[PDB]
C-alpha cells in the first residue's frame, strides 16, 4: 500500500475550515452551559444551608428540613429523567461514548433540559455524584444540537462536533484542558476502529470552554494542596505496591455498581412512582448525612484539601472511606443523574491518605509526607475502575500542580490498572454500554 | 540500633600515598556517607551513597563496599586529605555515626627543641611558682619528659599537653608545666627537665639555677 | 552562600536548661528537614533529632522525652533545639544541619560552625597572663623561644595572639589542662636571635567570658 | 455490528502478560541504553573542554584544535552510518513511523551500534542536533530486537514492542514520561488505520526506561527556571498573534529542512568520501562555534533559561536565532544522526522571549514578563512544524514546570497548528517518510 | 496580611530621604508593589511601581531621580528616596500591593501610610497636659474627660485612652497650626462610676520624635 | 494622561435613599475600580473591574458603566457608608485616579454636650494657660462657640476644630481652645464658653470661676 500511504501522508492535518470555527462555538457554549450548570448546583446548596439557619434550635428539625429539601430536590431530578429522556440518568458518558459507535441518539431537545435540569436537582441536593457526567453529556448533545442546527455533513464532523463536545464538557468540569483533550483519546473515542475525530477540532473545543470557565471561576482554584514533599528513588517501590492494592479493588467497585443497579432496580421495577419516591430517600439522606457528618457526603471535593494535609485520624479516613462507598452506591447505582468520576477521586485519595499513614509510620528511615500517598491513590480508582489511566494522571496532575511526584503518580495506576485487567475487571463504562445493548436487544 | 566500627582509628602515611578506611556495621547497611572534619571546621559531607563524590570533592577520593562492610580510599594523598572520615548511615532508622579515623601525615623524625623557663616575678608575687618547659616541632608525637629538682625525679604538679599535628612542618609539640607554691620552690636551686625521644638514647636537657 | 549559624551555647550549671539557636542564610529553609547533632569532646557524631518544614513530625534519639524539644520558625528563619536537665554527659559541641538524600539515603546536606555547651557548677573565673622568659644565663642560640602563661581561667576559651597576630608564624598554643575546676595553657612563640630583645614581642590574651583583653610583654630576666 | 459491539467491549483492555513481562523489559535496555548515550556525549565535550585547555594560548591554535576535534568527530558519525546502516542517518523517527506501517526494515543488528557510536560523534563534538534522534531508533530496533529473541508472534507484539521502545526513548531524551506516551499517541502511530499498539504496554514502557534515568540523573534538571508570573485574561490575545507568527514561520522552515537536504546532497552526489568531509566541516565548524558563541552551536538547551530570564538584549536575540536557524540545518540536512526536536525548543524559546520584550514595552498596563511568552513559543515551533502540538506543549509542560501558563500555551500551539495549516505546511516526520517512499519506487 | 511603611519625619528643602515599608502575611516576593501619595487633604497620585526582580520599575510625572524605588524581598520590605524635595512633596505616603481581576490592574493591599512634611523648623516633641474638671463639674450619667497635646511638630500624634480599652467615646481633634508648632486635645466620655474609681490614662504619641507619653488624668483636690 | 473627574465632589444623603456617584474620563477606559476610603483610614478596595465587589462589601454596593461614564450606586444607603470614594483605572498606564466624591450624611438632630475644662497645673508650671470646652455629639455641623472672661467678650487667642462625621452615628463635634498667658490668665476669675446650635433657642453655656 506504498503509493496510497505516500498519498494520504501529504494529505495529513487538513482539517475543513467549517469544523474547526464549529469547535469553537461548540466549545463556547459547553463552557457556558457547564459554568452555569456549577454556579447553578451552587446556588441550591446554599438555600438549602440558609434553611438550617431559619430553624438551627430546634435540632430534630433541623435534621428533618435538611432530609426533606434534598429529597424534594432529588424526587424532582429522578422524575424529569424518565418521565423526559431516560438516557440522562446516572453517568450519560456511556452513552456519548456509544453516540460515537453510532449505536445511541443524541436526542438534545430532551437530554439538553432534562441533564441540566435534572443535574441540578440531585447535585444541587448535595448527592455524593460529580458534574462531569452532566457536562459531559450535555456538552456532546450541545455539540449535536449545533450539528442538527447547521446541518453539516459527513461522518468527521458528527463524530469531532460529538468529541469537542464532551471534551468541552469534562474540561470545564475540572478547568483541566489537557484532562478533555486526553478523555477523548484514551477512553471515549471508538476503540475498536479507525476514527475521524478531527483532534485539532477538540483542542479549539476544550480551548474557548475552558476560557470561558475561566471568566467565571479564576482566582480559586478547584483543589489547592500546595507543594508537597518529592519522592525518593528508593521509595517508589511502595507506590507500585498501592496500584496492585487498587488494581484488585478497582473492579470489585465495579461489580457492586452494576450488582447494586440491579439491586436497586428490584426496589422500583420500573415503576416512575416507586423509582422517584425511592430517589427521594436516598437524596434526603444524602442532605441529612451533608449536615450529620459531611464527609460522608457531597462532591467530596471538600475533604480532599483536608485528608492531604494529614488532618485526619485513621479512624476518621476508614470511616469516611466505608460510608462514602456507601452513598456513591447508593447515589450512582440508583441512576440519579450525575457522574460518578468525581466521587471515584475522593474514595482513591481517602486510601492514599490511609495508606500513607500506615507507610509514614513503618518507614521513617524514608522520611514520608502521607499526603504524596493521597496524590498518587487520587487517580487510582479511575486507572482501576474505569480503567482510563492516563487520562486520571493528566487530570491530577492538573488539578494539584505536583508534578514532581509524576514518577509515582504514574507508577501507581499502572499498578491499578494491570492488576485490574489480571484480577478479571471490565473498564466501568464500557461495561455499562454493553448491559445497555444487551437490554435493547434481549427484548426481542 | 546499627553500629559503626571504623578501623585504622589512628593512622598516617607519606602524601602521594595510597590510603584506606573501613566503616563496618553490626547489621547489615545500605548506602553510606562519609564526612571530612577537619578541627575548627564543620564537618563537610565528602561522600554519599557509598558511590558519590560531593562537588569540589577531588577525584583522588573514591568509596566502595556492600551491605555493612565499606571502605574510603585517596589514590596519591597531599596533605589536605588528612583530617577525620567519619562514615554514616542511612539505610536503617536510627541512623548512626561511626568512631571516627584519624588521617594524619607521615613524615622524617624531627627532635623537640627543648627550652626552659623559670618562674616569672609576677607569678612568684601572687604566692605560686610554674616551671615551664617547651619540647617543640618533633615527629613522631610519642616522647616522654622528666622533671628533676636538684638533680631529682620529681612527678608531682606536672602538666603535659600535646598539640595536635601541626599545619606546616606536621610535626607536634608538648609542653610541661611543673607548678609548686612559691615557698617549696625556694628551697631548691637547680630546676632540670629531661625530653626522651626515640631520635636517640641521650634525653635533651635544658635547666637552670635561680643561682 | 549556603551558611547555618547557630548559637547560644555557653555554661550553664547541672540540672539546667538552655535554648540552641541555628540561624539559617542562603536557601529556602522550608522545604528542607533540619537536624541537630552533638559531639561530646573527644569522641563520636551523635544524631539528636529532626524536624520537618511544616514541623508535623519532630524526631528525637532513644532518650527519654521532655529532654529535648525541637521547634522551627520558619517565619524566623531559625531552627531551635532546648535541652532540660542538663547533665555532664550533655557537654558537647552542638551541630545544626540540613538534610537531604540521594537515592533517597537520607544524609547530612550542609553543617553549620558549631557551638559549645559546658555543662559545670564551676563559676567564671578570669586569666592570669604571665610571660616565660629564657633563663637569666640563657644558651645564645639562634633561635630564641618565648612564651607567656594563661593560668586559673573558666570556662573555655581563650584567645591567644602575638604582636597583634602580626608574628603569626613560629607560634603554637597548646590545649589548656583542667585542675580544681579551673583551666591553664601556655603559648610558645619562636623568633630570631636578632628580633628580640631588640623590638618589643607581646603576648594579647582574650578571655572574654569574663571580659578580659591583657597585652603582657616579655621582657629579658635579671 | 451491535451483537459484535456488545462482545468486543465485554473484552476489552487485555493486553497478553507476554506482551507486558517483555515491554517492561524492552524500556529497561532502551532506558540503560538512552543514559549511556548521554554520558558518552558530554564526555567528549569534556575533552573538547579539556583539550581546548592544553592549548589555550595561540588563539589560532585554539581555534582550529576546536575545530579538528570536532572536525574529527562529526566525520565518524557519516562514516558508521554510510559504511553499515543508511537509514540510521538522519532524525530515525521517520524510519521508526515506517516500520510501523509495515513499510521499512527493522535492522537492529545494524543499527544499535550504528546509531549509538555515530551520534556521539555528532553529538559529542559540538552538532545542532537533539539526543532524541539516536535515543528513539535505538529504543525501537531495541524493541524489535527482543521480539525476535524471545520469537513471539503476531502483529500485535510487534507493533507494541516497536512502539513502547520509542516512547521509552523519548522520555529518556527530556525526562518526559507523558510526553512519551503522547508521541506514539499523537505523531508516531499509523495515522490513517487502527493499530494493535497496547497503550497499557506503551506505559509500563516508559516507567521502566523512565526510572533507570532517574537513577542515573536525578537531583539535576535540564531546564531549570522556576517559577514564572501568571497570564491575566486580558492578555491572552498577544498568545494568539505569537501563534499566529509561528503558524506562518512553522512551514517556511519546513521548505528549507527539505530543500537543504536536496541541497547538500547535490555536494557529495551520494558519494560517502565527498560527504564524510563535507560534515567534518560541519563538525568542525561546530566544535569551533561552540567556543565563540555557545549560544549558536551546540543542542541549545544552555541558552533556554538565560533566554527565558530576559537575559538576553533584542539584538543577542535577533543574532542567536538568524545563527541557530542556519546552524540548525546544517547539521540534519547533512543527515547527522540526532534529532532536529531539540534545537527547535531552543528555537522557540528564543524566537518567543523576542516577542515578550516586544509586548513589555507595548503594553506597560499589562505588567509583562517576556518569559511567559518564551515558555509560549517554546513548544510553538514543535507545534507549527512537526505539527505534534498535544505532545509538544505536554513537554514543555513536563520540563519547565509553569502550569499556570497552561492556557496561554495551548492557545499558541493551536494558533500555530492552525496557521500552518492554513498557509501550506507539513508533517515533516510525515513529509520525510514521504519524500524516503518517493524514492524507494522511483 | 499587613503593610506598614515608616521613614516619614520632617526633611529640609532640596534635601532627601528613604522611606520603607515592611510587609508580612503573604509571599513579598512574585508581587508587585507600588507607592501613592496624597498630598494633605487633596487626592491620591501614583508615585512608582516594581515588579519582584526589580527588572521593571515605571514612575510617574516626575523628574532626573526625583524618586527611586527599591526592594529587597530578603528582608520583605519596599524601599522609596525622595530627593530634591520641594513643598509639593510634603504629604502622606502609601505603599500598595499590586493585583488583577481581569488583568487590569488594582492596588488590593493598602498599607496605613507615613507622613512627609518638608518645612524649615525643628522637630520637637509634644507636652501633654491632662484635661480633668474643675472642682465643681456637675455629676451625670456621665463625666468627660481629656487630655490636650500642646507644641509639637511635625504631624502628626496619635492619642489612644488606656491603650484602646476605651475604643468608644473618644474624640481627638484635628491640629492646629501657629508659630510653626501644632496642638489638638483629645476627649473621652466614661461612666461616673468608672472614674475616678479606675484608671484613665491618655497615650499620646509623637513617632519622628520617638516620643511617647503616657499622661494619667487625675482629679483636680 | 487620562483625568479622571467625578461626578457630585461632596453630596449630601439620607439613609434609606439611593445614591450615585459617577465617574468619567477623558479617554475611553474599560473595568475601573472603586476605593472607599472613611475618615483616618488607608483606601480600602471597594469595588473592582467595573461591577465586582471586594470581599466584604455589602450588597447595598454596584458598580455599571463603560470608560466614559462609570457609577458606583449604593441602594438604600446606610449611615456606615460614609466616606470619600475613588474611582482608579489602568486601561492606560500610568494608571491614575480621581477626585473623590465625599458622602456625606444627614440625620436627625442632636444638641452638643458642653464641657468646660481649666488649665491644668503642669501648664502652669511652664508659663501658658488653655481653657478647653468640648462641644460633643451634636447635629448639624453649625455651631458657634462664644467665649466670656468675667462677663465680657474674648476673641483674640480663640482657635476651633471640628470633626469629621461620625461614621456609626453620624454627628459632629468640636473643641474650642482659648489660649492665654500665665498672668493674663490669673488677672481674671469668671470663664465661660457659650455654646449655640439650633437645638436650643438659648445658648448652652458651661463656666467655671479661679476662685
Ligand atoms: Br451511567
Ligand atoms: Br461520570
Ligand atoms: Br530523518
Ligand atoms: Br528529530
Amino acid at each position: 500500500r506504498r503509493r496510497q500511504l505516500i498519498r494520504q501522508l501529504l494529505e495529513r492535518d487538513k482539517t475543513p475550515l467549517a469544523i474547526l470555527f464549529m469547535a469553537a462555538v461548540v466549545g463556547t457554549l459547553v463552557g457556558l452551559a457547564a459554568v452555569a450548570f456549577d454556579k447553578g448546583v451552587a446556588w441550591l446548596q446554599n438555600q438549602r444551608m440558609g434553611a438550617l439557619v431559619h430553624t438551627a434550635d430546634n435540632y430534630p428539625l433541623l435534621l428533618t428540613v435538611a432530609f426533606l429539601c434534598s429529597a424534594v430536590l432529588a424526587m424532582f431530578g429522578y422524575f424529569l429523567v424518565r418521565k423526559y429522556a431516560p438516557e440522562a440518568g446516572g453517568s450519560g458518558i456511556p452513552e456519548i461514548e456509544g453516540a460515537l459507535e453510532d449505536q445511541r441518539p443524541v436526542r438534545w431537545w430532551r437530554v439538553l433540559p432534562v441533564k441540566f435540569f435534572g443535574g441540578l436537582g440531585t447535585l444541587g441536593g448535595g448527592m455524593v455524584l460529580g458534574r462531569e457526567g452532566p457536562t459531559v453529556q450535555i456538552g456532546g448533545n450541545i455539540g449535536r444540537m449545533v450539528l442538527d442546527i447547521f446541518r453539516l455533513k459527513g461522518d468527521e464532523a458528527r463524530h469531532t462536533l460529538l468529541a469537542t463536545g464532551a471534551a468541552a464538557g469534562l474540561a470545564a468540569a475540572f478547568n483541566a484542558p489537557l484532562a478533555g483533550i486526553l478523555f477523548i483519546i484514551e477512553e471515549m473515542r471508538p476503540q475498536f476502529r479507525y476514527t475521524l475525530i478531527s483532534i485539532k477540532a477538540v483542542f479549539i473545543g476544550v480551548i474557548m470552554s475552558t476560557i470561558m470557565y475561566r471568566i467565571f471561576n479564576h482566582e480559586v482554584a478547584l483543589i489547592d494542596v500546595g507543594k508537597l514533599s518529592d519522592a525518593p528513588l528508593n521509595t517508589l517501590w511502595l507506590y507500585l505496591i498501592l496500584g496492585i492494592i487498587f488494581g484488585i479493588f478497582g473492579p470489585i467497585f465495579n461489580k457492586w455498581v452494576l450488582g447494586m443497579q440491579d439491586l436497586l432496580h428490584r426496589v422500583h421495577g420500573g415503576n416512575i412512582t416507586k423509582w422517584v419516591l425511592m430517589g427521594g430517600a436516598i437524596g434526603g439522606l444524602c442532605g441529612l448525612l451533608g449536615f450529620v457528618a459531611p464527609a460522608t457526603s457531597g462532591g467530596g471535593f471538600n475533604l480532599i484539601p483536608i485528608a492531604t494535609a494529614g488532618n485526619f485520624s485513621m479512624g476518621m479516613l476508614v470511616f469516611i472511606f466505608v460510608a462514602r462507598v456507601i452513598t456513591t452506591l447508593l447515589c450512582f447505582s440508583s441512576g440519579a443523574p450525575g457522574g460518578i468520576f468525581a466521587p471515584m477521586l475522593a474514595l482513591g485519595t481517602v486510601l492514599g491518605t490511609a495508606f500513607g499513614m500506615v507507610a509514614v509510620e513503618l518507614f521513617p528511615q524514608y522520611h514520608l509526607e502521607a499526603g504524596t500517598f493521597a496524590i498518587a491513590g487520587m487517580g487510582a480508582l479511575l486507572a482501576a475502575s474505569i480503567r482510563a489511566p492516563l487520562t486520571g494522571i493528566i487530570l491530577v496532575l492538573e488539578m494539584t500542580d505536583n508534578y514532581q511526584l509524576i514518577l509515582p503518580m504514574i507508577i501507581t495506576g499502572l499498578g491499578a490498572t494491570l492488576l485490574a485487567q489480571f484480577t478479571g475487571g471490565k473498564p466501568l463504562y464500557s461495561a455499562i454500554l454493553a448491559r445497555t445493548l444487551a437490554k435493547q436487544e434481549a427484548e426481542q | 540500633d546499627i553500629v559503626l566500627t571504623q578501623s585504622p582509628a589512628i593512622m598516617s602515611a607519606a602524601p602521594g600515598d595510597k590510603v584506606t578506611m573501613t566503616c563496618s556495621a553490626s547489621s547489615s547497611v545500605s548506602y553510606i556517607h562519609w564526612y571530612q572534619q577537619k578541627s575548627g571546621t564543620s564537618p563537610k559531607r565528602w561522600i554519599y551513597d557509598t558511590s558519590k563524590l560531593t562537588s569540589g570533592v577531588p577525584v583522588r577520593f573514591s568509596g566502595s563496599g556492600s551491605g555493612t562492610s565499606y571502605s574510603l580510599t585517596i589514590n596519591t594523598m597531599e596533605a589536605e586529605d588528612a583530617a577525620t572520615y567519619y562514615c554514616q548511615q542511612w539505610s536503617s532508622h536510627p541512623q548512626t555515626f561511626g568512631g571516627g579515623t584519624k588521617l594524619e601525615i607521615l613524615r622524617a623524625d624531627a627532635a623537640p627543641t627543648v627550652s626552659i623557663f623559670p618562674p616569672s616575678s609576677e607569678q612568684l608575687t601572687s604566692g605560686g611558682a610554674s616551671v615551664v618547659c617547651f619540647l617543640n616541632n618533633f615527629y613522631p608525637k610519642d616522647i616522654n619528659v622528666k622533671w628533676k629538682i636538684d638533680g631529682s625525679e620529681r612527678q608531682n604538679g606536672v602538666l603535659n599537653s600535646w598539640t595536635d599535628q601541626d599545619s606546616k612542618d606536621s610535626t607536634y609539640s608538648m609542653s610541661s608545666t611543673l607548678t609548686l607554691t612559691k615557698d617549696e620552690y625556694e628551697r631548691h636551686n637547680s630546676y632540670t627537665c629531661e625530653a626522651t625521644h626515640k631520635t636517640s638514647t641521650s634525653p635533651i636537657v635544658k635547666s637552670f639555677n635561680r643561682a | 552562600e549556603v551558611r547555618l549559624l547557630e548559637s547560644g551555647g555557653g555554661l550553664v550549671q547541672p540540672g539546667g536548661s538552655l535554648k540552641l539557636s541555628c540561624a539559617a542564610s542562603g536557601f529556602d529553609y522550608s522545604r528542607y528537614w533540619m537536624s541537630w547533632v552533638r559531639q561530646a569532646p573527644g569522641k563520636g557524631l551523635k544524631w539528636i533529632g529532626e524536624i520537618n518544614p511544616v514541623s508535623s513530625t519532630i524526631n528525637y534519639t532513644p532518650s527519654l522525652k521532655d529532654k529535648f524539644i525541637i521547634s522551627r520558625d520558619n517565619a524566623k528563619d531559625t531552627l531551635y533545639l532546648q535541652i532540660s536537665k542538663v547533665r555532664s554527659e550533655d557537654t558537647a559541641l552542638y551541630y545544626c544541619a540540613r538534610l537531604y538524600y540521594g537515592y533517597g539515603y537520607w544524609y547530612f546536606d550542609v553543617w553549620g560552625a558549631g557551638t559549645t555547651v559546658t555543662v559545670s557548677s564551676a563559676k567564671t573565673t578570669p586569666p592570669s597572663v604571665y610571660p616565660l622568659a629564657p633563663g637569666s644565663a640563657a644558651a645564645a642560640a639562634s633561635m630564641v623561644t618565648l612564651g607567656c602563661l594563661v593560668k586559673g581561667y573558666f570556662p573555655e576559651p581563650v584567645t591567644v595572639t602575638w604582636n597583634s597576630g602580626s608574628l603569626a608564624a613560629g607560634v603554637h598554643t597548646f590545649p589548656a589542662v583542667l585542675q580544681a575546676a579551673l583551666y591553664t595553657l601556655s603559648s610558645s612563640v619562636t623568633v630570631p636571635s636578632s628580633s628580640w630583645p631588640s623590638e618589643t614581642v607581646t603576648c594579647n590574651v582574650a578571655h572574654p567570658a569574663s571580659s578580659t583583653k591583657v597585652d603582657k610583654k616579655i621582657v629579658p630576666r635579671a
